[PDB]
RNA sequence: UUGACCUCAAAUCAGGUAGGAGUACCCGCUGAACUUAAGCAUAUCAAUAAGCGGAGGAAAAGAAACCAACCGGGAUUGCCUUAGUAACGGCGAGUGAAGCGGCAAAAGCUCAAAUUUGAAAUCUGGUACCUUCGGUGCCCGAGUUGUAAUUUGGAGAGGGCA
RNA sequence: UCUUUGUAAAGUGCCUUCGAAGAGUCGAGUUGUUUGGGAAUGCAGCUCUAAGUGGGUGGUAAAUUCCAUCUAAAGCUAAAU
């Protein structure tokens, strides 16, 4: 059963395991089909390109701080700083999130931004006019790409203070790890009369 | 779900295509594989683009 | 409005008011068949604030079901196996009592749907509810579109399948990490972490 | 592919390779990694010591993103810099247009100091820092400059 | 709050302009209403009171503040709910004895 | 709402009101709102009054 | 004496609905043992087979009593990855997810609980007509213990000012 | 080929007052079962049983102080699968 230098190995194949095997051999085919439903989805609603604007948005963790990306939908406080409603916005093809919030600028302005460039940029058709095709274009993600923003220029001065960049990094975490009994200790002398 | 496509590398494959690129031009491969290029004058035949 | 009213003293339960209306309650429910039909809501609050409306085509049930575990039909008390599956006494139904109480009564109106069910009343034999149900084929719920989603046949026997308040509760649908066993529904989970996805080119 | 394989040579020979003796029975010992407190411990002991017990603590709910730092080492750290400006910068060693590398813009969460970088100065902003690379930068003439 | 500017430490992270949003009416749930009082007083003046209620009434009176909350987690659920149920039956203890 | 508003200058109960829930808080309504109201006999008379079967209340 | 109301009943009362089948997939309930552990009882097989109830072309899920801890994402589903990992295990044999990231597709919402009270404004059925997946009379009704309009937390309602 | 609807439908700005929001349910103990969930992941039986700046959650049980998030015990919903 175990036998001479080997990596051990964890297989986990004692359930009936064989019932259970998809083989992805529409992979090909699932391509086409989806291909064929975006052609035809984007025929019947023929002018409008075929997404609703995406925002641009700050990814969640500590990991992903760095990378800003497509989000779900619009803030109530971006679509009303445009001057938009969001029973509008939704039937132009602008997503909007109710449970999302603005705390921070930078992604408040960007979206602004990224909504007078959706507008300044699209035609909405009256409901009594003559329906002038206007070239439709299929990515409304393409349209408005999200362009990562840039941080600082790409060279400036040195400055120094001599902290070496590690001390503060060693402080902030001693700081940190005897803030919680500094304050006993500071709550002792209170009470040391 | 035996394995049936087999994968390649690309740069393998992009490998494997210039040397049958360059295998074109080579007179002496082309009669190998039996390409009937005797009264060709010339290889690699290019045409204008009108054909 | 008079239904906070309700509201607020139905939350009074141990109160007398509410003691002594159970107790007299309670016995007339259980002089009565185990499933009859009730004229009206013994809450109009709760029978509404479920779903139901004081319209034509709209149904209440009174229900009692036999409390405590579900003893192993078994003869004798042989489970023939390990010893790990020799139980037969203190083994729980996976059901609340509401979901069999709106079972059997949506066998007994099986022309209905139903729509949900809440408790009225409980001694130490019989739970106590009440089912609300809708009849499907009732011209008056076909049309006003607030209640003819019922009628679609995607909708037959909720309570059978678990589609009902206390049928979402038992399966475990909800949000948060404390349901990552049901979501989608424990055996579509189990099923989907228990496949061999295979690619053309294998990854 | 199977034309290749000694099954095809074995053919004619009674026992397939495997002996008349002890012949190919089904699970002689046991299956999987059955018995290797028992009869296998002569094999788990010589080839994988510290495989039975427990170590250390138990971490719940361990998210690996809380511990992402993917370091740079100081060796390296020339190369986040682009190719085109690359020569320029070295050649034109000098404070008051030092390049700015940003690590974290990179994929890397500290910066470790293994050494040798040039003389010229270089602004390093970074999440965490070593205390030998920030020693190292300045000695080039840069700084580190603390990236949250 | 505002960051210090710095990947470690208390207030970790990045320096950045607050906003601190408008808040969100889901957050005024819990609050009381004057309507939601005026149906709670004339439902309690009209309901009673429940046993155990009764009895922590005289725990309070008799026993005292320890005993009582000692019951009241037994009854009830929890250290808080205990607690604040205890902490309601010192008002109508005082109230009562007013009227 | 009525009786909230203060807008009852009188108010009559029924007595066979089957669930009494519906009915139990309206007297200390109608106290603590000063309103006055007469308990009656005839939720069926309450009907009759208001062009109905049953009103448990006028 | 004569009419109601509540509850209960009866009619080959007027009009309907359910039951069974199939069951690959789907939603639940119920539920083993062979086997593996070189024995075996927890474990494993397996929350599987068998058994029972209930659907549709998909079902379930689903617009957060979510994830997070960030400079925050933002319904659900599925794929890639996370990962044979955190974790569970006679810590043995074995078992074993999720957040983030990329993508496919993306769509939102609505009831209860509110102050129509200057008007039950609401709805079934019967008859009549018509241009019959229905509209308009009229009538009996149902319904105030609440059927319409209006609001659903992302808000909203009352009142003052374009 | 079939009116061209009558003193109505909804949306927005500023300012005042309010703003209901689901109970034998949540939650707690225990039992069984289940889960990777480990001083208890879910579910269920029984016992107890709430509240309104409350409640739930924040993966080690418990006081005290905060903070961050959502809003249960009601309901519909195509697509990708």
């Amino acid at each position: 059963a175990i036998s001479k230098n080997l990596p051990i190995l964890k297989n986990h194949f004692r359930k009936h395991w064989q019932e259970r095997v998809k083989v992805h051999f529409d992979q090909a085919g699932k391509k086409v089909s989806r291909r064929n439903a975006r052609a035809t989805r984007a025929a019947k609603i023929a002018p409008r390109p075929l997404d609703l604007l995406r925002p641009v948005v700050r990814a969640p963790t500590v990991k992903y701080n760095r990378k800003v990306r497509a989000g779900r939908g619009f803030t109530l406080a971006e679509v009303k700083a445009a001057g938009l409603t969001a029973a509008y916005a939704r039937t132009i093809g602008i997503a909007v999130d109710h449970r999302r919030q603005n705390r921070n600028q930078e992604i408040f302005d960007a979206n602004v931004q990224r909504l007078k460039e959706y507008q300044s940029k699209i035609i909405v058709f009256p409901r009594n006019g003559k329906a002038p095709e206007a070239e439709q274009v299929l990515s409304a993600a393409a349209t408005f790409p999200i362009a990562q923003p840039a941080t600082d220029v790409e060279a400036r001065a040195v400055q120094d203070n001599g902290e070496s960049a590690f001390r503060t990094l060693r402080l902030a975490r001693s700081e940190k790890k005897f803030r919680g009994i500094r304050e006993k200790r500071a709550r002792e002398k209170a009470e040391a009369e | 779900w035996r394995k049936w496509n087999v994968k390649v590398n690309h740069n393998e494959k992009r490998y494997a295509t210039a040397s049958a690129i360059a295998a074109t031009a080579v007179a002496s491969l082309v009669l190998a594989r039996g390409h009937r290029v005797e009264k060709i004058p010339e290889i690699p035949l290019v045409v204008s683009t009108d054909l | 409005g008079a239904y906070k009213y309700l509201e607020e003293l139905q939350r009074k339960k141990q109160s007398d008011v509410l003691r002594f209306l159970q107790r007299v309650r309670v016995w007339e429910y259980r002089q009565k068949n185990v499933i009859h039909r009730a004229a009206r809501p013994t809450r109009p609050d709760k029978a509404r604030r479920l779903g139901y409306k004081a319209k034509q085509g709209f149904v209440i049930y009174r229900v009692r079901v036999r409390r405590g575990n579900r003893k192993r039909p078994v003869p004798k008390g042989a489970t023939y196996g390990k010893p790990t599956n020799q139980g037969v006494n203190e083994l729980k139904y996976q059901r609340s009592l509401r979901a069999t109480a709106e079972e059997r009564v949506g066998r007994r109106a099986a022309n209905l749907r139903v729509l949900n069910s809440y408790w009225v009343n409980q001694d130490s034999t019989y739970k106590y509810f009440e089912v609300i149900l809708v009849d499907p084929q009732h011209k008056a719920i076909r049309r006003d579109a607030r209640y003819n989603w019922i009628c679609d046949p995607v909708h037959k026997h909720r309570e059978a399948r678990g589609l009902t308040a206390t049928g979402k509760k038992s399966r475990g649908i909800n949000k948060g990490h404390k349901f990552n066993n049901t979501k989608a529904g424990r055996r579509k989970t189990w099923k989907r972490q228990n496949t061999l996805s295979l690619w053309r080119y294998r990854k | 592919p199977s034309r290749f394989t000694k099954t095809r040579k074995h053919r004619g020979h009674v026992s397939a390779g495997k002996g008349r003796i002890g012949k190919h029975r089904k699970h002689p010992g046991g299956r999987g990694m059955a018995g290797g407190q028992h009869h296998h411990r002569i094999n788990m002991d010589k080839y994988h010591p510290g495989y039975f017990g427990k170590v250390g603590m138990r971490y719940f709910h361990k998210q690996q993103a809380h511990f992402w730092k993917p370091v740079l080492n100081l060796d390296k750290l020339w190369t986040l810099i682009p190719e085109d400006k690359r020569d320029q910068y070295l050649k034109s060693a000098s404070k008051e247009t030092a390049p700015v590398i940003d690590t974290l813009a990179a994929g890397y969460g500290k910066i470790l100091g293994k050494g040798r970088i040039p003389n010229v100065p270089v602004i390093v902003k970074a999440r965490f820092v070593s205390k030998l690379a920030e020693e190292k930068i300045r000695a080039a003439g840069g700084v580190v400059e603390l990236i949250a | 709050t505002v960051k210090t500017g710095i990947a470690i430490g208390l207030n970790k992270g990045k320096k950045v302009t607050s906003m601190t949003p408008a808040p969100k009416i889901s957050y005024k749930k819990g609050a009381a209403s004057n309507r939601t009082k005026f149906v709670r007083s004339l439902v309690r003046e009209i309901a009673g009171l429940s046993p155990y209620e009764r009895r922590l009434i005289d725990l309070i009176r008799n026993s005292g503040e320890k005993r009582a909350r000692k019951v009241a987690k037994k009854r009830l659920g929890s250290f808080t709910r205990a607690k604040a149920k205890v902490e309601e039956m010192n008002n109508i203890i005082a109230a009562s004895r007013r009227h | 709402a009525l009786i909230e508003n203060k807008k009852a200058k009188l108010v009559l109960i029924a007595n066979d009101v089957d669930p009494i829930e519906l009915v139990v808080f309206l007297p200390a309504l109608c106290k603590k709102m000063g309103v006055p109201y007469a308990i009656v006999k005839g939720k069926a008379r309450l009907g009759t009054l208001v062009n109905q079967k049953t009103s448990a209340v006028a």
